[PDB]
């Protein structure tokens, strides 16, 4: 998270880190939507150009963490995966359209103060909440800065990071890039004249973009961190997979 | 779930987090 701040303990209880089994490395973010299901970005799993195609055997999922500098053992869960569901119309060749994946956990998990699922949106909530200018929130352990060379300096939070970003109108999103944006994706982030900054960065993808409903006091997952050109560049925005548009697919793979 | 989106250390505790007002302020703009 470029320009975010340290998350509060218990801030994001649906956060999930997708790790590489051995050598263990953080590959992406993810979120808990039930005691058996984790939601993430397909590209975190399959990207043919880089011969990437992880299986349930090279993966591990960590849950209940807001500080990456220790094995939080007592509040933290590590689970193996049972199954991986990738959208059959995911597009890695041209623009990562339908960049969504579902991970079934091996065994259900025991919720706690630190482990609790977020809500998927319904027809009326997406209506109320999806308006340019409304702010959502992105979380993750990814890099705190984009960069050149190595830039191995800093860029690695020891605590989960948070940044709230505004929803940008579709026409501004389309004109910021020469990539064909589809209806299964929305962009968020500040405009050049807003002075403020913030964006998702490497290692944050697959993570959640949530918004709190004033009508029921609940947090709802509106997007999945998907892609962008660089991190926090002026005139550019981050692109998120539109959860509500993919709601149908999510529903078919759970029943 | 059915009790999704309500946090144990926040909503359940009538405690609003540090940056929540920034979100709400954006809604009524």
């Amino acid at each position: 998270i470029v320009e975010g701040q340290d998350a509060e303990v218990g801030l994001s209880p649906w956060q999930v880190m997708l790790f590489r089994k051995s050598p263990q490395e953080l590959l992406c973010g993810a979120s808990l939507i039930s005691d058996r299901w984790v939601l993430t970005a397909a590209h975190c799993l399959l990207y043919p150009p880089w011969d990437k195609n992880f299986t349930v055997d090279d993966l591990l999922v960590r849950i209940g963490k807001h500080s990456r500098t220790r094995y939080e053992r007592k509040v933290e869960k590590i689970s193996m995966l049972d199954k991986i569901y990738i959208h059959p119309r995911y597009n890695w060749k041209e623009n990562l359209d339908r960049d969504i994946a579902l991970l079934k956990l091996k065994r259900p998990i025991e919720l706690s103060d630190y482990i609790h699922p977020v809500c998927l949106p319904d027809k009326q909530t997406a209506a109320k909440l999806l308006h340019a200018g409304f702010k959502g929130r992105v979380t993750g352990w990814g890099n705190r800065r984009e960069t050149w060379t190595t830039s191995v300096a800093e860029v690695q939070p020891s605590v989960l990071q948070v940044v709230n970003l505004p929803l940008v109108e579709r026409p501004v999103c389309k004109a910021s890039t020469r990539i064909r944006i589809t209806d299964n994706m929305f962009c968020a982030g500040y405009k050049p004249g807003e002075g403020k900054r913030g964006d998702a960065c490497e290692g944050d993808s697959g993570g959640p973009f949530v918004m709190k409903s004033p009508y029921n006091n609940r947090w709802y997952q509106m997007g999945i961190v998907s892609w962008g050109e660089g991190c926090d560049r002026d005139g550019k925005y981050g692109f998120y997979t539109h959860v509500f548009r993919l709601k149908k697919w999510i529903q078919k793979v759970i029943d | 779930e059915a009790d999704c989106g309500l946090r144990p250390l926040f909503e359940k505790k009538q405690v609003q987090d540090q940056t929540e007002k920034e979100l709400f302020e954006s809604y009524i703009e």
